[PDB]
């Protein structure tokens, strides 16, 4: 527990540094804001375009052309300005669909990563998901995915089962491993060797149908009580 | 220096025969970077470190320690 | 089968709407920032599709390899592992997928329509697929969540049987039967893709729709849109500049809006492919790099494990 807490605190501090050292860490948010301003900038800049008319300014056209003779020039600007505004609205609808998809993903991650513990691999961060912590960010959310990453592996000679008394013993949960001479049963995700007992293993039939089985002793826990008797 | 990429003609970037992680994506598997007198190099993307897992019919790798890694998203 | 990437097209107004027409060019710049926006929209799509491929396939920063002696307790992955014999390092299934998906793109290319090549060329996409395969066999569900921990493939499958509530003894007694069923099922996938070609319709439609939109964008320059003619050097060679100005403008607004519609369709299409690429990326993360309990997500049935396969502008999962 002490090591886990120290690793957790160090990882959180590293997240602070990573976001501090890397401001671009939020490119996915900044791009959205940049995209909005760019579209707005483009929408404003179109009013500086005459779209084939004499001038972009309307008071200019109305102060130097006749009303029925500025009629066509007025209409040209109306078509161009409204088409430019049509384009912006369509871009916003495209971009709103993208953000809605991202917001649904964020809402899903909040439901599963934060409000629970998801078995979906690489959904809530790379590794075995432990928990997640949301953070409010400008026009977005930042999840800190606390994950359990196995670190220091070690090659062991393993076996599908153990034939003790002519009957195959399979690990109840975990795998069978051997340090070279002795056989142990351990968890799949962390080397915690345990003596093979009848409580760590179950039995399924004789021991000449599984390939890869190795003869070994299955320590019956209550046999020493027979010796005590 | 002239190099002929499937994405086009690349002028000013020497074409090394090494392979690194993509720095600036050119296209068609070619990525450019600023590396060694330092210049701009154009190489083929290195997809990752070449490593074969020591698979065997009776060998398993089991972690002994772990890291509580807090990624961000 | 899931579409992942799309053809990275890129328009250029000052050549699409009109080439070798300076009077049209400054008439274009009178319109303003439509076309710097359109190149921006399409380069946004092009980067997006490069990122789609980069996130469906590049789930691993390590390129794994299967052992040179390929025994796995009876499972025959030769039909999905890349061939060391063929020049293209793809599996027969990958080869089969590539030959089942069909110069015409250069045609539109001639008309101011650049087709940027994908950043991840298909041979390196195949390397990711081979790396994901080699990790899934050698390590299993572990290489996608930290270090690549080797494990006997039958032991890994026996665990995956344990993942679906079937105790691992069931496998070890029936390992020969499971391996035979596995190899037979893989062979049937080869035949199914060979016999039924439309199998890859979800990919082919994407390619077809791309060409169709590009094809439409080229057939629009052959329409006068109400102007005297569709060719600009014709209007400039038989009308005055202050007189052809209106007819030139009519072709500009017509061609420009036809460009606007194609860009809008591409934005719709890129969003649809973005959704499919995210789904493919999710399936690769869960079906391949792990064992998902999500029913009917990774195929019909209790999911054991999955195999990616690179296909032209997409990915094919063997669930
Ligand atoms: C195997 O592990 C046991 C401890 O559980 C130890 O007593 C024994 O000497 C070890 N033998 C080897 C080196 O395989
Ligand atoms: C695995 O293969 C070796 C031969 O390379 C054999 O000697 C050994 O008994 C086998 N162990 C199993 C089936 O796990
Ligand atoms: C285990 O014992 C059997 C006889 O019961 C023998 O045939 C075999 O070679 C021994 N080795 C194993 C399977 O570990
Ligand atoms: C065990 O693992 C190490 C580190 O991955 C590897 O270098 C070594 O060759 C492996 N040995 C066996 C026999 O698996
Ligand atoms: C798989 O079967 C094919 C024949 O269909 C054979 O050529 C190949 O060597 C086999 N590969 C393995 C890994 O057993």
């Amino acid at each position: 527990q002490k090591l886990i807490a120290n690793q957790f605190n160090s990882a959180i501090g590293k997240i602070q540094d990573s976001l501090s050292s890397t401001p671009s860490a939020l490119g996915k948010l900044q791009d959205v804001v940049n995209q909005n301003a760019q579209a707005l900038n483009t929408l404003v800049k179109q009013l500086s375009s005459n779209f084939g008319a004499i001038s972009s300014v309307l008071n200019d056209i109305l102060s130097r052309l006749d009303p029925p003779e500025a009629e066509v020039q007025i209409d040209r600007l109306i078509t161009g300005r409204l088409q430019s505004l049509q384009t912006y609205v369509t871009q916003q609808l495209i971009r709103a669909a993208e953000i809605r998809a991202s917001a649904n993903l964020a809402a899903t991650k909040m439901s599963e990563c934060v409000l629970g513990q998801s078995k979906r691999v690489d959904f809530c961060g790379k590794g075995y998901h432990l928990m997640s912590f949301p953070q409010s960010a400008p026009h977005g959310v930042v999840f800190l995915h606390v994950t359990y990453v196995p670190a220091q592996e070690k090659n062991f000679t393993t076996a599908p089962a153990i034939c003790h008394d002519g009957k195959a013993h399979f690990p109840r949960e975990g795998v069978f491993v051997s340090n070279g001479t002795h056989w142990f049963v351990t968890q799949r995700n962390f080397y915690e060797p345990q003596i093979i007992t009848t409580d760590n293993t179950f039995v399924s039939g004789n021991c000449d149908v599984v390939i890869g089985i190795v003869n070994n002793t299955v320590y019956d826990p209550l046999q020493p009580e027979l010796d005590s008797f | 220096n002239v190099f002929q990429t499937r994405a086009g003609c690349l002028i000013g970037a020497e074409h090394v025969n090494n392979s690194y992680e993509c720095d600036i994506p050119i296209g068609a598997g070619i990525c450019a970077s600023y590396q060694t007198s330092q210049s701009i190099i154009a190489y083929t993307m290195s997809l990752g470190a070449e490593n074969s897992v020591a698979y065997s019919n009776n060998s398993i790798a089991i972690p002994t320690n772990f890291t509580i890694s807090v990624t961000t998203e | 089968i899931l579409p992942v990437s799309m053809t990275k097209t890129s328009v250029d107004c000052t050549m699409y709407i009109c080439g070798d027409s300076t009077e049209c060019s400054n008439l274009l710049l009178q319109y303003g920032s439509f076309c710097t926006q359109l190149n921006r929209a399409l380069t946004g799509i092009a980067v997006e599709q490069d990122k789609n491929t980069q996130e469906v396939f590049a789930q691993v920063k390590q390129i794994y390899k299967t052992p040179p002696i390929k025994d796995f307790g009876g499972f025959n992955f030769s039909q999905i592992l890349p061939d060391p014999s063929k020049p293209s390092k793809r599996s027969p299934i990958e080869d089969l997928l590539f030959n089942k998906v069909t110069d015409l793109i250069c045609a539109q290319k001639f008309n101011g329509l650049t087709v940027l090549p994908p950043l991840l060329t298909d041979e390196m996409i195949a390397q990711y697929t081979s790396a994901l395969l080699a990790g899934t066999i050698t390590s299993g569900w572990t290489f996608g969540a930290g270090p690549a921990l080797q494990i006997p493939f039958p032991m890994q499958m026996a665990y995956r049987f344990n993942g679906i509530g079937v105790t691992q003894n069931v496998l070890y007694e029936n390992q020969k039967l499971i391996a035979n069923q596995f190899n037979s099922a893989i062979g049937k996938i080869q035949d199914s893709l060979s016999s039924t070609p439309s199998a890859l319709g979800k990919l082919q439609d994407v390619v077809n729709q791309n060409a169709q939109a590009l094809n439409t964008l080229v057939k629009q320059l052959s329409s006068n849109f109400g102007a005297i003619s569709s060719v600009l050097n014709d209007i400039l060679s038989r009308l005055d500049p202050p007189e052809a100005e209106v007819q030139i403008d009519r072709l500009i607004t017509g061609r420009l809006q036809s460009l606007q519609t194609y860009v809008t369709q591409q934005l719709i299409r890129a969003a649809e492919i973005r959704a499919s690429a995210n789904l493919a990326a999710t399936k690769m993360s869960e079906c391949v790099l792990g064992q998902s309990k999500r029913v009917d997500f990774c195929g019909k049935g209790y999911h054991l494990m999955s195999f990616p396969q690179s296909a032209p502008h997409g990915v094919v999962f063997l669930h």
